[PDB]
C-alpha cells in the first residue's frame, strides 16, 4: 500500500499548495513601491582584530555590544573586546575541526563542536581562573553545524546526522527530540519568544520547530539549492534563508509563504551568512565574491557593498544594539563595520 | 585556592627577610599578585605589585629601594625581599591575587599573610571611624574623594573590603558590580566624587571593618575603615 | 518546489529501444548539470551518465558506453535517454538529479543513498 | 588608560604570545588528508603505519618530520558540505581500490568531483594504486578483464615509456584514465600524483615524503612567480 | 519493512501541517512596514550615529 | 649633472611604488597559504630603496640648490656625514638583504621541508633585524672612529676619502667595505646559481608531463645574477684599487662616477628584476593601464 501513501502525500501537498496560492492577494514588492528607498549606506571597517592562526569559521555577539567570541580551525577560541581590541580569553579546543561555536546570554559559558561530533560547553567564570572543560557531551552520528543557548540550562544543537536534539547542562542528556529534516541541517536561529525555532537542512527547506513539543508547524520548500544561511527577524514573525544559487528568500511564519527574493544576474555566489539589524531594513549577505552586499527588506535594492575581505566571508554577525557588525572571513580577519 | 605565606617573625632593626608564598588551586602565572600590609590598630596599606611573567612591577613610593618582589612560575610560588627594615615596618601582610579583564572581580582571594616584628596622589578620606548599630537597623556608610575617579570609559574604580577579625579581608563590590560569593544584601551607590555603601539586612556574620581602595592609578590608598560592633 | 519526474520504463525485450523523459520543475533547468544514475537489485546506486548545462560536455559510463544517449532541452525543461540494444543486466532502476550547486564544474552526491534532489526512479526490466 | 585598562594590554600581549607560540608548532608539523571508499583498504593503510568520532587523526614521524592523517571516522555519504573544512592541507591522499572493477567507476567519478572542486582546486591529489597483488591474480585468472568494464581498453596500447605484460598494460592504462581524468580543467596549479602500492609495503612513507617535497617545491615555486 | 512507516508518518504530518491557518501578505506585509517604521529610529547602522555616541 | 640624478630619482621613486603596490596585492593573497617571507622581504627591500632614493635625491637637490657652494649650507660638517651615512647605508643593506633573499630561496628549493617547518617566520624578522643593524652600525662606523666623511672631487656627494690617502684607517674602512660587498656578491651569486642548477636537474629528471614555474625562475635568476654583476663589481674593484694603491692610482673621479651611476641604477632596477619581470605582475600592470587610461 505504498503508492497508495504515496498519491495521499502528493495530494494533501498539492492541497497545501493551493490553499497558500489562494492567499497570496498581493506581492511584497508592489506594496513597497511608496516608501522611499533607504540609499547608498556606505559603512567602513572602525576595528581591525588580528591574531587568528587559522581561518575564521563562526562568530557570536553576547547580550552587550561589546564582547565577541570567535572560532577558529586550529583548535582556538578568542574573546574579541569591540572597544579596546584586546584579547580577552583564549580557549584551547582538543579537536580544531570546529565549525560553530555559541555564546550563553548570561555570559559565563561557551560552547563549539564540529566534525568531532563532541559538543563541548566551557565555563568562563571558573573560579579557578583558567579554562575548563566543563560539559563535553556526545551522542551524535554526524558532524555539528550550529548550536545556540535558550538559557542558562538548556542548549539546541545540529548535526549533520539529520537528529536535533534540546541537551542539558545539567545531565548532559537529549531532553527533547525531533524527527529530523531530510537533509543535512546547516544552521540554526533562535526566536526573540524562545518558543518556537526554524531551522535550514541541505533540501532546499525549512522547518519551523517547537522547544517543548517536539514537532514541526510550518515547512518551506520555496528554494532551489542548499539553504546556507538562516536568520529570523527581531520580532520573530519571518526569518530570511539564503541559498548556493545566490538567492535569498524571506519567510513569513505568520503568512506561511515566500515574501521577497533578494537576486541578482551579476551574482552568481551563494549566500554564506546572513544577519538582521536591530530595525531589520538593512539585510548583510555573505558572498564567496569576496565581497559582503546589504539589501534593503522592503525596497529589495542593493544599499552597500563592502570589500574589505580577501577570502570567503564565512560568517556576519550583527549586534542587539545595532551599533556594529562583526565580519568574518577565511583571510583570519575579523572587521568591525560601522 | 589556599594561600600560604611564610617567613614572618622577629627580625632585628636592619636586617633582611625572605617572605614566601605558595599558591594552590588556580594559576599563578595568570593572576597578578598584590602584597597589602597592615599595621597593629591601622589600616590598610598598598607594597608592591606584579604582573604576569614579571612584565610589569610597581613598588608604593614609600618602599621604593627596599623591597623586591620575585615570582617562580614553573614552581608557583611568590618571594619578598626586605633589606633595611625599620621600626616601623612591624605589620602583617597578605598576599592577593588580582584579575583584569571585563567582568572580572580584582581583588577577590585574599591570604593569611604573616605577621612582621621589628624590635599628592588620590587618598581615600571617611569621615567617620565607627558608627553603633542594632539588629534589625540598616548600615549606609558614606565615603568621600579627592579626585573623581570616574574615568573618561565610564568605570568606577571602587572596591569595598569587610576584614572580620581573625579572618581575611572579604571582597563584596568590585566596580554598583556586585561581585561572587556575597549576598545581594549589599549595594553601593553615589558619583564619582563622592560613594554610599548600604546594606539591606544586617546579619551577625556581617560585623567587622569595612575599607574603601581606589584603581584609578598604581599607587594604592585604603581609607580609614569603618568598623561596626554587635 | 523542486520537483523531478521520471517516465517511461517497464518490461521491454532485448533489443528494442527505450525513451526515458524526465521533467525538472522549481528551478532553473539551464544553470545545473543533470545526471542519470542507476540501482540494481540487491546493490548499490551506480553512475550512468552526466549531461553539463549547455549540452556541451556529455559523459557516460563504460558499461553503456555507445549505446545510450542523453539529451537536454531547455525551451520546455526536459531530459530525454534514449536506451537501444538493452541487456538483462540494465533491470534496474533509474534516477533522474541534479547538482547542488549551480555555475561550477564539480558534482558531490552523486550516489548517495540520502539525497533529496533526485526523482522516484523508474524501473526498467528486460525479460522474456 | 586606566590601570586595569594597561594590565588588559599586558595580558592581550601575554595571549598574543601564546598564539604565535602554538601558531609555530602547528606549522612545525604538516598536516594530510585520508580519502576513500569502504571498499578500499585504507584500514591497512592507517594500522601499517607503525613508524562516535567522526574524525580520526594519526600522528607519526618520517625523515624526523611530523605528519598528522585526518580521515573520516563514522560520517553517511554526505560530501559536499564537510570537504571545504579539510581545505588549505599540505596533500590529499585518495585510496582506490583497483581490483574490483564495479566500484572502480565510482572511485572515478569520486576522484574527477574532488579534483574539480571550487575551493579545493589549489590542493593536489595523490593517489595511491592498491591492491596490486589482487588485481595481478585477478586478470591473470582470466575470469573477468577490463574488457568487459570500458570499451577503450581494447583499443589501448603499452607505451613504449618478473612482472607480466598484461597486468603492466593494466596498470599503465589505469594511470593514463586518471591521468587523463585530472588533467581535465586542471588549469595547471595543482597536479595529482599517482604511485603503486599494495598492503605489504613500507616504503610508502618514503613516497609520501617525497610527494610533500614536491608540493612544498611548487608552492615556494608559486610564491616566487607570485602568480 | 520501514519505508511504509516512514510514509505514514509523512501522511500524518502533512495532515496535521494542512490544518495550520494562514492570513493574506497584505496584512503581514502592513506589519512588517509598522515594525520597520517604529524600530527605524532607534536603528544606527539606518541613521547616521554622530561620534559622540559611538 | 642635476638632471643625471633627478630623472634617477624619479625612476626609483615609481619603480618603488609600483613594487610596492604589487608586493602588498600579492600578500593580502599568499598571506593565507603560505609564510609569505618572501613577499615581506621583497617589501622591505624595496621600502628601504626607496627611503634611500629618496633621501639621495633631497639632499642632491639641496647641494645643487646652492651651486655647489658646500662652505654655505655646511660649516660645522653635519650634512656630508649624514649623506656619507646614507650612502653607506643604500650600499650594504640591499646587497646584505639580496644575498639573504637568495640564501633563503635556494634553502627553500633544496630543502621545501626545512624551510616550510624548521624556518619560521620570527626567525626571518629576527634576522632582518639583525642584518638591519649591522648595516646600520657599519654606517655609524666612521662617526666613531673620531673622523667624519670627505668630500669628493665631484663636489655633489660625501663618502669615504679618496683623493690624499694617508692614515691607514681610510684604507681600513674601504677594504671593509670591499670584502663585504664582494662577500655578498658572491653568496648571491653562488645560492641563485644551486639554485637554478637544481631547477634544471629536476626539470630535466622529472620528464612525466608542467615548466610553467621553473623556466620564469631560471630566467629571473640568470637576469639577476647579469645585472647585478655587471653594476656591482666595477664599483667595489675601483674601490679596493684606490684603498690598496693610496694615491698611486691613475684612474681619475670619471671612473667612480660612471660606477655610482651603474649602482644607481642596479638599485632602480631591482624591484624591476624581482618584482616588475614576472608574467603575471607585467599582465596585470598591462590590463591596469588599459582599463584606467
Ligand atoms: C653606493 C651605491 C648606492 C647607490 C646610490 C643611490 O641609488 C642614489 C644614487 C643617486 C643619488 C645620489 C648619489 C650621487 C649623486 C649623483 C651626482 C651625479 O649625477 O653626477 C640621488 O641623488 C638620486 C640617486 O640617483
Amino acid at each position: 500500500e505504498l503508492d497508495q501513501l504515496r498519491q495521499e502525500a502528493e495530494q494533501l501537498k498539492n492541497q497545501i499548495r493551493d490553499a497558500r496560492k489562494a492567499c497570496a492577494d498581493a506581492t511584497l514588492s508592489q506594496i513597497t513601491n511608496n516608501i522611499d528607498p533607504v540609499g547608498r549606506i556606505q559603512m567602513r571597517t572602525r576595528r581591525t582584530l588580528r591574531g587568528h592562526l587559522a581561518k575564521i569559521y563562526a562568530m557570536h555577539w553576547g547580550t552587550d555590544s561589546r564582547l565577541l567570541v570567535s572560532a577558529s580551525q586550529d583548535g582556538k577560541l578568542i574573546i574579541w573586546d569591540s572597544y579596546t581590541t584586546n584579547k580577552v580569553h583564549a580557549i584551547p579546543l582538543r579537536s580544531s575541526w570546529v565549525m560553530t561555536c555559541a555564546y550563553a546570554p548570561s555570559g559565563n559559558y561557551v560552547a563549539c563542536g564540529g566534525l568531532d561530533n563532541i559538543c563541548s560547553i566551557y565555563n568562563l567564570k571558573t573560579r579557578e581562573g583558567n579554562v575548563r572543560v566543563s560539559r563535553e557531551l556526545a551522542g551524535h552520528t554526524g558532524y555539528l553545524s550550529c548550536c545556540r543557548f535558550l538559557d542558562d540550562n538548556q542548549i539546541v544543537t545540529s548535526s549533520g546526522d539529520t537528529t536535533c536534539a534540546l541537551w542539558d547542562i545539567e545531565t548532559g542528556q537529549q531532553t527533547t527530540t525531533f524527527t529530523g529534516h531530510t537533509g543535512d541541517v546547516m544552521s540554526l536561529s533562535l526566536a526573540p519568544d524562545t518558543r518556537l525555532f526554524v531551522s535550514g537542512a541541505c533540501d532546499a527547506s525549512a522547518k519551523l520547530w517547537d522547544v517543548r513539543e517536539g514537532m514541526c508547524r510550518q515547512t518551506f520548500t520555496g528554494h532551489e539549492s542548499d539553504i546556507n544561511a538562516i536568520c529570523f527577524f527581531p520580532n520573530g514573525n519571518a526569518f530570511a534563508t539564503g541559498s548556493d544559487d545566490a538567492t535569498c528568500r524571506l519567510f513569513d511564519l505568520r503568512a506561511d509563504q515566500e515574501l521577497m527574493t533578494y537576486s541578482h544576474d551579476n551574482i552568481i555566489c551563494g549566500i554564506t551568512s546572513v544577519s538582521f539589524s536591530k530595525s531589520g531594513r538593512l539585510l548583510l549577505a555573505g558572498y564567496d565574491d569576496f565581497n559582503c552586499n546589504v539589501w534593503d527588506a522592503l525596497k529589495a535594492d542593493r544599499a552597500g557593498v563592502l570589500a574589505g575581505h580577501d577570502n570567503r566571508v564565512s560568517c556576519l554577525g550583527v549586534t542587539d544594539d545595532g551599533m556594529a557588525v562583526a565580519t568574518g572571513s577565511w583571510d583570519s580577519f575579523l572587521k568591525i563595520w560601522n | 585556592v589556599q594561600l600560604v605565606e611564610s617567613g614572618g617573625g622577629l627580625v632585628q632593626p636592619g636586617g633582611s627577610r625572605k617572605l614566601s608564598c605558595s599558591a594552590s588551586g588556580f594559576a599563578f602565572s595568570s593572576f597578578g599578585m598584590h602584597w597589602v600590609r597592615q599595621a597593629p590598630e591601622k589600616g590598610l596599606e598598598w607594597v608592591a605589585y606584579i604582573s604576569s611573567g614579571s612584565g610589569t612591577i610597581y613598588y608604593a613610593d614609600t618602599v621604593k629601594g627596599r623591597f623586591t618582589i620575585s615570582r617562580d612560575d614553573p614552581k608557583n610560588t611568590l618571594f619578598l625581599q626586605m633589606t633595611s627594615l625599620r621600626s616601623e615596618d612591624t605589620a602583617m601582610y597578605y598576599c592577593v591575587r588580582s584579575i583584569y579583564y571585563y567582568g572580572s572581580s580584582p581583588f577577590d582571594f585574599w591570604g593569611q599573610g604573616t605577621t612582621l616584628t621589628v624590635s599628592a596622589d588620590i587618598v581615600m578620606t571617611q569621615a567617620t571611624s565607627s558608627v553603633p548599630v542594632t539588629p534589625g537597623e540598616s548600615v549606609s556608610i558614606s565615603c568621600r574623594s579627592s579626585k573623581s575617579l570616574l574615568h573618561s570609559n565610564g568605570n568606577t574604580y571602587l572596591y569595598w573590603f569587610l576584614q572580620r577579625p581573625g579572618q581575611s579581608p572579604q571582597l563584596l563590590i568590585y566596580r554598583s558590580n556586585l561581585a561572587s560569593g556575597v549576598p545581594d544584601r549589599f549595594s553601593g551607590s553615589g558619583s564619582g566624587t563622592a560613594f554610599t555603601l548600604t546594606i539591606s539586612r544586617l546579619e551577625a556574620e556581617d560585623v567587622g571593618v569595612y575599607y574603601c581602595m581606589q584603581h584609578l592609578e598604581y599607587p594604592l590608598t585604603f581609607g580609614a575603615g569603618t568598623k561596626l560592633e554587635l | 518546489q523542486v520537483q523531478l519526474q521520471e517516465s517511461g520504463g517497464g518490461l521491454v525485450q532485448p533489443g528494442g529501444s527505450l525513451r526515458l523523459s524526465c521533467a525538472a520543475s522549481g528551478f532553473t533547468f539551464s544553470n545545473y548539470k543533470m545526471n542519470w544514475v542507476r540501482q540494481a537489485p540487491g546493490k548499490g546506486l551506480e553512475w550512468v551518465s552526466d549531461i553539463s548545462q549547455s549540452g556541451a560536455s556529455i559523459s557516460y559510463t563504460g558499461s553503456v558506453k555507445g549505446r545510450f544517449t542523453i539529451s537536454r532541452d531547455n525551451a520546455k525543461n526536459t531530459l530525454y535517454l534514449q536506451m537501444n540494444s538493452l541487456k538483462p543486466e540494465d533491470t534496474a532502476v533509474y534516477y533522474c538529479a541534479r547538482c547542488p550547486a549551480p555555475f561550477t564544474r564539480d558534482c558531490f552526491d552523486v550516489t548517495s543513498t540520502t539525497y533529496a534532489y533526485r526523482g522516484q526512479g523508474t524501473q526498467v526490466t528486460v525479460s522474456s | 588608560l586606566s590601570a586595569e585598562d594597561k594590565a588588559a594590554v599586558e595580558r592581550s600581549k601575554m595571549i598574543e604570545k601564546q598564539l604565535q607560540k602554538d601558531k609555530q608548532v602547528y606549522r612545525r608539523t604538516l598536516r594530510l588528508l585520508l580519502l576513500g571508499a569502504d571498499n578500499s583498504g585504507k584500514s591497512t593503510i592507517v594500522k601499517q603505519m607503525r613508524i562516535t568520532s567522526g574524525i580520526f587523526e594519526t600522528k607519526f614521524q618520517v625523515d624526523k618530520v611530523n605528519f598528522h592523517m585526518f580521515d573520516v571516522g563514522a560520517q553517511r555519504d554526505e560530501r559536499r558540505k564537510w570537504i571545504q573544512c579539510f581545505n588549505d592541507v599540505t596533500a590529499i591522499i585518495f585510496v582506490v581500490d583497483s581490483s574490483d572493477y564495479n566500484r572502480l567507476q565510482e572511485a572515478l567519478n569520486d576522484f574527477k568531483s574532488i579534483w574539480n572542486n571550487r575551493w579545493l582546486r589549489t590542493i593536489s591529489v595523490i593517489l595511491f594504486l592498491n591492491k596490486q597483488d589482487l588485481l595481478a591474480e585477478k586478470v591473470l585468472a582470466g575470469k573477468s578483464k577490463i574488457e568487459d568494464y570500458f570499451p577503450e581498453f581494447a583499443r589501448y596500447t603499452t607505451p613504449e615509456d618478473g612482472e607480466d605484460p598484461r597486468v603492466t598494460r593494466a596498470k599503465y592504462f589505469i594511470r593514463k584514465e586518471f591521468v587523463d581524468i585530472s588533467t581535465a580543467s586542471g588549469d595547471g596549479r595543482h597536479i595529482c600524483y599517482p604511485h603503486f602500492t599494495c598492503s605489504v609495503d613500507t616504503e610508502n612513507a618514503r613516497r609520501i615524503f617525497n610527494d610533500c617535497k614536491d608540493i612544498i617545491l611548487q608552492m615556494n615555486l608559486r610564491e616566487y612567480n607570485l602568480v | 519493512t520501514a519505508s511504509i512507516a516512514q510514509a505514514r508518518k509523512l501522511v500524518e504530518q502533512l495532515k496535521m501541517e494542512a490544518n495550520i491557518d494562514r492570513i493574506k501578505v497584505s496584512k503581514a506585509a502592513a506589519d512588517l512596514m509598522a515594525y520597520c517604521e517604529a524600530h527605524a529610529k532607534e536603528d544606527p547602522l539606518l541613521t547616521p550615529v554622530p561620534a559622540s555616541e559611538n | 649633472s642635476v638632471f643625471f640624478s633627478v630623472i634617477f630619482m624619479t625612476v626609483g621613486i615609481l619603480s618603488n611604488s609600483l613594487a610596492i603596490a604589487i608586493l602588498m596585492k600579492a600578500y593580502q593573497r599568499f598571506r593565507q597559504k603560505s609564510k609569505a617571507s618572501f613577499l615581506l622581504l621583497a617589501s622591505g627591500l624595496v621600502i628601504t630603496d626607496f627611503f634611500g632614493h629618496l633621501i639621495n635625491g633631497a639632499i642632491a637637490v639641496f647641494v645643487y640648490a646652492s651651486d655647489k657652494e658646500w662652505i654655505r649650507f655646511d660649516q660645522s660638517n653635519v650634512l656630508c656625514s649624514i649623506f656619507g651615512i646614507c650612502m653607506v647605508f643604500s650600499g650594504l643593506c640591499p646587497l646584505l638583504l639580496g644575498s639573504v633573499m637568495a640564501i633563503e630561496r635556494c634553502i627553500g628549493v633544496t630543502k621545501p621541508i626545512f624551510h616550510s617547518t624548521k624556518i619560521t617566520s620570527k626567525h626571518v624578522k629576527m634576522m632582518l633585524s639583525g642584518v638591519c643593524l649591522f648595516a646600520v652600525f657599519i654606517a655609524l662606523l666612521p662617526i666613531l672612529g673620531h673622523r667624519d666623511y670627505k668630500i669628493q672631487a665631484s663636489r655633489t656627494w660625501c663618502f669615504y676619502n679618496t683623493e690624499d690617502i694617508k692614515d691607514w684607517e681610510d684604507r681600513f674602512y674601504l677594504l671593509l667595505f670591499s670584502f663585504l660587498g664582494l662577500l655578498a656578491l658572491g653568496v648571491s651569486l653562488l645560492c641563485n646559481a644551486i639554485t637554478g642548477i637544481t631547477l634544471l636537474r629536476v626539470k630535466f629528471k622529472s620528464q612525466q608531463h608542467g615548466r610553467s614555474h621553473h623556466l620564469e625562475m631560471v630566467i629571473q635568476l640568470l637576469a639577476i645574477m647579469c645585472v647585478s654583476c655587471i653594476c656591482w663589481s666595477p664599483f667595489l674593484v675601483t674601490m679596493a684599487n684606490i684603498g690598496i694603491n693610496g694615491n698611486h692610482s691613475l684612474e681619475t673621479c670619471e671612473t667612480t662616477l660612471f660606477a655610482l651611476r651603474m649602482a644607481t641604477w642596479n638599485q632602480i632596477l631591482d624591484p624591476w628584476v624581482y618584482i616588475l619581470l614576472r608574467k603575471a605582475v607585467l599582465k596585470n600592470l598591462y590590463k591596469l593601464a588599459s582599463q584606467c587610461c
